[PDB]
DNA sequence: TGCATCCGTGAGTCGAGGGTAATAAGTTGCGAGTGAAGGTTTTGTTTTGACATTCAGTGCTGTC
């Protein structure tokens, strides 16, 4: 600046926090989910979510999915396709298309 | 010029200048006392921490807009609190006596 | 063309002002006589007396 | 109403309790969407209850007995 | 989260250590090639925290593996971060060294020593030794010891003393002492010997020691051992997108001590020799202060800017820091800027936007609606759907729009209407369109000034702009009762051309039947706006009670005076619009509007006086030329007739006979008299030049001329502006300012001359760069007048205390000046106040004063009254609405919560930028008045006087007075006192060179008590004869006579003193110098003839509101009674006062010239030395006070044409006095000043019935208001603005703490402002401290 | 009661194009640390004895 007016504080950003617009659209991807989540059955739940640690502070994987319910860790995610299947049917997906187009 | 939310700085958390870099105004000092004149406090509380430093105003703010539930939940500036570190740099002890 | 202020004249006192006006206005006025003869096309004798 | 909130300080008495008295009042129902009393007449909430103020229909009072009936009316519904 | 209060007192080295996180031991910041934070370094994250989400460096602890785990390889966390803003770093240091915002200035460590800074900067500096404690007492303490005379302190005792060099021999010396022993021995001796200058040293220290003892603050935290390091989100180390870095400056500042510190350490483990380990603890003090003071110690420290650096205090100084520009004002989002233009089709709540600026302005609150609508599904679909084009986009705009009103704003903002709220309304364009009529409250007109705009975002302040900041809640401004909707240009325009009165318009004469079908008249040419034609009509008057009564009358009026009145609200006499309707009456004609029916009307009026305005300037047409200029042929021969004069002076001056001033003086008049007259060319021959035939053979009439309608419209300008056009255009003048001798003969109708083009810049560049830097000086006074004015808000209904001042008229000077009804109009009464016929009493020791009870004040004679002001109110901490009366904004009874001041604030600093740019002969008939007088019959018959306080009135027969003057002490009349006196009769007279000693006594004159050649001459009259004993001035006469007093004895034959008619005193006049008695010995002189003949802006306001006392004040009488004359000239002469019963000798310049005489009686309140005017409020009242003040400053305003309502500068007087010096003690201390309203504190709990005498009694104090606000309880409220550095250590070292109770405070903390509507809050935060 | 010797303020928004340079030693070991590389290890993923089960491939039986 040259009359005493401007400096070289003025003219950098600090891209650190989140976009304001981006992090509204964070809260939107939550709250879709579960609504989507909403059409599925406890256990298909309970299969799919923790494993990919959604609301969680871990994440799950296919041993401690496997030595909980029983034994079986090869179903689960043949388990989890059948909640890819019914979903993928451009029917619950509509809220699903929009975060799709990232 | 026109800016509805656009970029920060780093030092004071605040908008920018100009038609340049995508910069908000100036409410300058003067504008201040010809505002208190009229005793519309509320815009004063407005006008500096929802809209130039409050962070979580400056979000709960702007995303309650996209509810419509056109509500304020303010703060402090961080532009006070960078006041208090370089006044605690020198030596000096300032603190908040809570309430 | 221009339909502006008069009252920017008398204390700004630009009488000068209005006399951009006044002489040019036949400034035009020359150029209306001979504009109106190039369609005519007397002679040289008439633009040489012009 | 659109042009004028002077009537609307010959019935309260103050110009800032305006701002106050119908801020309270919109807040139920911007958010808390309550039914007006005026008709609507296409105009936004802060329209509405200033178009409220002039007949004498909301008050600082007005605003304190219509929730204290509806606070322990809803107070015995609880236990 | 929420706070009462703060605190601040000196930080512990404790304390350091308690506040950090980890000592920062090396300079390293990030690695050459690994842009990484360094372990151990300056931006540690084993000190200062993480960066990356849960990440730390090396890669061991991830992923929420382990929560709680630091990586111990590395030295870090995995926790959440942003904490490099919070979290400070510290540095432990191996020599301790000072503070030097504690050292440089008293200096406030010495200055509790009483040591001189130069007895600590032979220490501090490391030059010689002083003592630490002389362990024999054979010597003392605070001893400065030069190195030669230590080692002699050394080699003759060695161990009964110890003293260091060093700056712990001086925290030695600060953990050795006591207090306790000090301020109760301080305590002894003030009791001793209060001689002030060795007792103001110990008024302050026993403020001092006792300000450590009670709060807990220690001296030893006083000099550094242990500092703090910013949070390095404080002192970055950024990149740019080229990959070249750039820091914060303290990054080099922090490195300055760690390095300088390390090879301390290490030079101590080396045992380096006792000379180099001096300058190795001299370097921290050098390199401690570049961070707190860059350039104040020594010479300056640059680097390679080869400019000086910003320090950690020039963050905070100035303007260049956080106080002034960054907490205060801002930045702000929502906002932005364009160009203004004009509309005559929006209504005055309306005013026009851009829809690009407002959809690019307005996208929050779009993706809410889209929503709600459906038609975009999500957030990131909805930005989609912005740039597509859809109707609905511009569906929703308008939907979001209406009803939802916007800010502009304007800079400079020199008052409250500079920022307004309109509602928006969309236009296909890109510049920002205005109502016209707004253009009387910017002081703004259309060449591209821009204008910024703002949105309410939340429901709040949008009822703020609808509620306070609509446009059409503010019409009247806060300087006086007219409107700020006065009517600019066309509109005062377009009424005058329509409402005249010639006879040219065809269709005069005939009979109207309405003034509808005017309009199938005079569109159809069959009538002239202005032809003067019987009309009958049907107004409507409300002689009932609000209810309109019926009438219906006929009007030989003019056609287009009767249009007006298809608008005009049925209230309004036919009368009001029977004029030519300049900017005088239009704006009296809706000020008549709303005195009778209330506001809301005139918001539609002046609408519809806007769509006329220009809709009949558009049937008219103004059209200037030089045609339109004519000069008369009277030019030729006024100048010639002067010309041959200018050589006949000349000639005079060519014998030799006239001076240089009295010809100077001659050319300057004869120039310009004619020039006076060239107005007297111009109106005969331009005003009733016209001659148009109608009836008769000619009319004279008004003018056809289109320049005279022009200004008695008042558009621009009046008569004096047309002299620079048609005559001459008066004199010239150079830029140092001399009036010059040829004036111009030319003007711009015919054409100047080379030369008078050249003379034409001087004053003119010259008229530029004045007001150029008269912005500034403006800008400079408003800023401080805002911060003695930053705490008044109402509190209270009454005080119902004590009355105060009285209302009367300032009619002195010429004819009436003010009346006394404007000054009693908006306020309300203080006295029980009656009718001039007995005991009427119209108040209930109150009323209200508006305009219909100012009319009764006006029907009876009677002119004087009181009327509360500010000063008779004392509700603590505001004033209350019953001492305010009207506030002149909203024009009603004033409620409680608004401010006071700030809006006077800006009243008052708004019009200085619009500012800078012999015989008493009566003048009507009436009565006399003249009292105050003691006088005498003279040798002449007529009233001659011998007192000082006395001068002359005029009045007429009801008592309201016309004239006043300023008579002299000795003046010659012709009528007395009480009499009856004709119009235009030479009443004084009084030669202006001299001061009569005229004679009130009638004796024999002697040449007593003066000998020629001790205190006189002898000069007699070489021609006359007649000389007395002639007495010399101050300097020439001899000494051996200055040491007595020299006096013409008044005898008589038997040899006494002959007496004054009621005293024993003896008359005798002690005849100073330059005073030649005329009259020889033995002569009986009169009583009333001469024995002796005594022969000869805007920073003028920063003045009146500095409290700056002159550079010659004239001195008043202190305490009155017989007083004498005293010493003779050692400096000044001394005056030897001896009052009646009472009880001071003091100096005079004696080269200026004394009032009162040797033995002359005074009276308190007379000027014992001539000139100008502290003293008024030391020996006097408080009313008379402000009464000088509020009429001279108000005054000024009246003399270059502005107005101000007197209330605002008494709002002023009040904030100017807020302190009180204290006489006795017994509850308290006992002579420093303190704040008036606690000084009537400590009288109710103390002095009251608790006790029977205890306090203390006390005046008024008056500081400068430009440190009225520097000497405050709150700090932060004086550390916003000015000098930063000493009020945060005063503040500091006594331990103070903020309520947060000024609007200033609560604004930099993003609380609510405690007035308007935050008001209503602060006050349930208010109670709830008491409950709880 | 001066005599000077330093202290410290001078309105307010936008636009403006981009920017630094002086100087200086090598040779020598040896330590701590960025890579490639040993592929084996804890965890994703492949088929077979069989049984309660759904079900489809055999003929049957029953009706209209
Ligand atoms: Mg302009
Ligand atoms: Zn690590
Ligand atoms: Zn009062």
């Amino acid at each position: 600046g040259d009359d005493e007016d401007s400096h070289l504080g003025d003219f950098i950003e600090d891209t650190t926090l989140e976009l304001p617009l981006d992090s509204a659209t964070t809260e939107s991807l939550r709250a879709a989910t579960h609504d989507v989540l909403a059409g599925l059955t406890a256990r298909e739940a309970k299969v799919l979510r923790m494993r990919f640690g959604i609301d969680m502070n871990t994440d799950y994987t296919l041993e401690e999915v496997g030595k909980q319910f029983d034994v079986t860790r090869e179903r689960i995610r043949q388990i989890e396709a059948k909640a890819l299947r019914k979903l993928r049917h451009p029917s619950r997906s509509e809220v699903l298309r929009s975060f799709l187009d990232d | 010029h026109a800016r509805s939310t656009g970029s920060y700085s780093l030092v004071t958390q605040q908008p920018l200048g100009g038609k340049a870099q995508f910069g908000g105004q100036r409410f300058g000092e003067m504008e201040v006392w010809a505002l208190e004149a009229y005793g519309a406090a509320y815009t004063l509380q407005e006008m500096l921490t929802v809209k130039s430093d409050d962070v979580n105003g400056r979000t709960k703010m702007y995303k309650n807009i996209v509810d419509g539930n056109h509500q304020m939940e303010p703060g402090m500036p961080e532009s006070f609190n960078v006041l208090l570190k370089e006044i605690r740099s020198l030596g000096i002890n300032i603190e908040l006596e809570d309430e | 063309d221009i339909v502006l202020n008069p009252l920017g004249v008398p204390s700004r006192m630009n009488i000068g002002q209005i006399l951009e006006t006044h002489l040019g206005m036949a400034a035009k006025g020359i150029g209306d006589k001979i504009n109106a003869m190039l369609k005519q096309q007397q002679e040289v004798a008439k633009l040489r007396e012009f | 109403a659109r042009v004028t909130v002077q009537d609307a300080v010959e019935k309260i008495g103050n110009r800032f309790d305006l701002v106050l008295v119908a801020a309270r009042r919109a807040r139920q129902m911007q958010v808390g969407g309550k039914d007006p009393l005026v008709p609507e007449e296409n105009d936004k909430t802060t329209v509405i209850a200033l178009r409220e103020i002039e007949e004498g229909l909301i008050n600082n009072q007005i605003l304190d007995v219509r929730e204290r009936q509806e606070q322990q009316e809803q107070e015995a519904a609880e236990l | 989260e929420e706070f009462d209060a703060i605190k601040i007192a000196l930080a512990s080295p404790d304390m350091i250590r308690s506040w950090s996180f980890g000592e920062v031991k090396k300079p390293e910041t990030i690695n050459y090639r690994t842009f990484k934070p360094e372990r151990d370094g300056l931006f540690c994250a084993r000190i200062f925290g993480p960066v990356k989400d849960y990440e730390c460096l090396c890669g061991k602890y991830k992923r929420l593996k382990h929560r709680g785990v630091i990586c111990e390889k590395c030295g870090v966390e995995v926790t959440q971060t942003k904490v490099r803003r919070e979290r400070m770093g510290h540095i432990e240091l191996a020599s301790p060294t000072a503070h030097i915002w504690f050292l440089k200035s008293p200096s406030r460590i010495g200055l509790l020593l009483d040591m001189p800074l130069r007895d600590i900067e032979r220490v501090l500096y490391f030059e010689s030794y002083v003592v630490i404690e002389g362990g024999m007492t054979n010597l003392e303490r605070q001893q400065i010891l030069t190195e030669e005379q230590y080692l002699d302190a050394l080699e003759e005792f060695g161990d009964e003393f110890d003293a260091k060099m060093g700056a712990e021999a001086i925290q030695a010396l600060l953990k050795s002492m006591d207090l306790e022993q000090e301020c109760e021995q301080l305590r002894e001796e003030l009791n001793e010997t209060n001689s002030e200058t060795k007792r103001k040293k110990l008024t302050k220290r026993i403020k001092l020691l006792e300000a450590f003892v009670q709060s807990g603050n220690k001296p030893e935290w006083m000099i550094l051992t242990v500092l703090p390091v910013l949070p390095p989100d404080l002192r970055p180390l950024v990149p740019l997108d080229g990959g070249r870095f750039a820091t914060s400056d303290l990054n080099d500042l922090y490195r300055r001590v760690i390095n300088r510190n390390n090879r301390l350490k290490r030079l101590l483990d080396l045992a380096a020799p006792d000379i180099i380990v001096r300058n190795e603890k001299r370097m921290l003090q050098e390199a401690v202060d570049a961070l707190l003071d860059n350039g104040r110690r020594g010479r300056a420290i640059t680097g390679s800017n080869k400019r000086p650096l910003k320090s950690l205090a020039d963050m905070i100084k100035g303007k260049q820091g956080r106080f002034r520009q960054n907490l205060l004002g801002k930045r702000v989002d929502y906002s932005g800027r364009s160009v203004i233009t004009v509309g005559p089709y929006l209504r005055l709540h309306q005013c026009g936007l851009p829809k690009k600026m407002a959809l690019e302005l307005f996208k929050p609150f779009i993706y809410g609606k889209l929503e709600l609508r459906g038609l975009a599904t999500t957030i990131k679909a909805a930005k989609k759907m912005v740039e597509r084009e859809e109707a609905v986009v511009w569906d929703i705009l308008d939907e979001v729009i209406r009803e939802h009103p916007v800010l502009l704003n304007r800079a400079p903002t020199l008052h409250r209407l500079g920022i307004q709220a309109f509602e928006p309304v969309l236009i296909e364009g890109k510049a920002i369109q205005l109502h016209p009529l707004v253009c009387a409250a910017y002081n703004a007109d259309f060449d591209g000034d821009q204008m910024a705009v703002h949105v309410p975002l939340t429901l709040e302040a949008q009822l703020e702009a609808r509620a306070l900041m609509m446009s059409t809640n503010n019409i009247l401004s806060p300087a006086n009762g007219e409107p700020i909707i006065v009517p600019s240009q066309d509109v005062v325009l377009g009424l005058y051309y329509m409402t005249r009165d010639c006879v040219n318009a065809k269709g005069e004469g005939m009979v109207l039947t309405g003034p509808k079908e005017a309009e199938r008249l005079y569109r159809s040419g069959l009538a002239s706006l202005h032809a003067r034609v019987k009309v009958r009509i049907t107004e409507y008057e409300k002689d009932a009670n609000g209810e309109l009564v019926a009438k219906t009358s006929l009007k030989d009026t003019t056609v287009g005076r009767a249009i007006l009145w298809m608008i005009v609200p049925k209230g309004l006499p036919y009368s009001i619009v029977n004029q030519a309707l300049g900017k005088k009456a239009i704006s009296k004609m809706l000020n008549t509007c709303y005195r009778i029916l209330g506001l809301k009307p005139t918001v539609i009026f002046a609408d519809q006086i806007m769509y006329t305005g220009f809709a009949y300037a558009a049937r008219s047409g103004a059209s200037v030329g030089i045609d339109d200029m004519v000069i008369p042929e009277k030019k030729h021969e006024i100048i010639s007739e002067a010309e041959a004069e200018v050589a006949e002076i000349q000639e005079q001056f060519q014998s030799g006979l006239v001076t240089a001033g009295e010809r100077y003086n001659k050319v300057i008049d004869i120039w310009a008299a004619a020039n006076d007259r060239v107005s007297k060319a111009m109106m005969d021959n331009l005003q009733t030049e016209t001659v148009i035939n109608r009836d008769g053979q000619e009319e004279k009439q008004v003018s056809f001329n289109s320049i005279y309608m022009m200004a008695d419209s008042g558009a621009r300008g009046s008569a004096a502006q047309i002299r620079q056009l048609a005559g001459m255009r008066g004199l010239m003048a150079k830029p140092d300012g001399s009036i010059i001798e040829t004036p111009i003969t030319a003007n711009f109708r015919e054409g100047l001359n080379v030369l008078q083009y050249f003379i034409s810049t001087h004053g003119a560049r010259k008229g530029l760069a004045d007001t150029a830097l008269k912005t500034a000086n403006s800008g400079y006074l408003t800023r401080r007048l805002v911060d003695v004015a930053q705490d008044l808000v109402v509190t209270e209904d009454d005080c119902g205390t004590h009355e105060g001042i009285m209302m009367t008229p300032v009619i002195e000077g010429g004819d009436v000046k003010e009346p006394l009804r404007d000054r009693v109009l908006g306020r309300v009464t203080a006295e029980d106040v009656l009718k001039p016929g007995t005991a009427d009493i119209l108040v209930p020791r109150n009323t209200l004063l508006h305009e219909q009870w100012c009319d009764l004040l006006e029907e009876n004679s009677v002119d004087a009254v009181k009327v509360r002001s500010v000063v008779s109110c004392d509700t603590d901490f505001g004033v209350c609405a019953h001492c305010y009366g009207r506030d002149l904004a909203r024009g009603h009874i004033i409620n409680k919560g608004e401010a006071i001041g700030v809006i006077a604030a800006q009243s008052i600093g708004e019009p200085g930028t619009q500012l800078t740019m012999s015989s008493i002969q009566v003048k009507n008939k009436g009565s006399i008045k003249l009292s105050n007088v003691k006088s005498v019959v003279n040798s002449s018959g007529k009233l001659v006087i011998t007192s000082r306080n006395t001068e002359l009135k005029l009045i007429d027969e009801f008592g309201r007075t016309k004239e006043s003057y300023k008579v002299p002490y000795g003046a010659v009349l012709a009528k007395g006192d009480g009499e009856q006196v004709a119009g235009g009769e030479t009443v004084a007279n009084w030669d202006p060179h001299t001061m009569p000693v005229i004679t009130e006594v009638s004796g024999f004159v002697r040449f007593t008590d003066m000998i020629d050649g001790q205190t006189i001459t002898r000069q007699t009259d070489e021609l006359t004869g007649l000389s007395s004993l002639v007495v010399l001035d101050s300097a020439e006469r001899t000494a051996g006579g200055k040491d007595l007093r020299p006096a013409l004895k008044i005898v008589d034959a038997q040899g006494n003193d002959v007496l004054i008619p009621g005293t024993d005193m003896p008359a005798q006049y002690f005849l100073p110098g330059k005073a030649i008695v005329q009259l020889e010995d033995g002569v009986q002189i009169s009583s009333g003839d001469t024995l002796a003949r005594i022969p000869q802006g805007l920073p003028r306001v920063a003045d009146l509101f500095e409290a700056r006392r002159p550079k010659e004040p004239a001195i008043l009488a202190e305490i009155s009674g017989i007083v004498s004359f005293g010493k003779e000239t050692k400096g000044k002469r001394r005056l030897v006062i001896t009052p009646v019963d009472g009880s001071y000798e003091e100096m005079i310049p004696k080269w200026r010239q004394l009032n009162v005489f040797e033995g002359e009686r005074v009276e308190r309140g007379d000027v014992i030395s001539d000139g100008p005017e502290h003293d008024i409020l030391r020996l006097r009242g408080v009313h008379a006070v402000t009464r000088y003040i509020v009429n001279e400053v108000q005054d000024v305003y009246r003399l270059q044409g502005v107005k101000i309502n007197d209330k605002h500068i008494e709002v002023i007087v009040r904030q100017m006095l807020r302190k009180a010096t204290i006489v006795n003690a017994g509850s308290s201390d006992f002579l420093e000043g303190e704040q008036v309203e606690y000084s009537r504190v400590k009288i109710a709990n103390r002095e009251l019935e608790a006790n029977g005498k205890v306090g203390a009694t006390y005046s008024r104090d008056l500081l400068g208001i430009t440190k009225a606000s520097l000497a405050t309880e709150s700090f932060i409220s004086a550390a916003s603005f000015q000098e930063t550095t000493r009020v945060l250590t005063e503040a500091a070292v006594a331990g103070k703490r903020d309520e947060l109770r000024g609007l200033k405070e609560n604004v930099i903390v993003g609380r609510l402002i405690p007035a308007g509507t935050g008001y209503a809050y602060h006050q349930d935060r208010m109670r709830r401290r008491a409950a709880g």
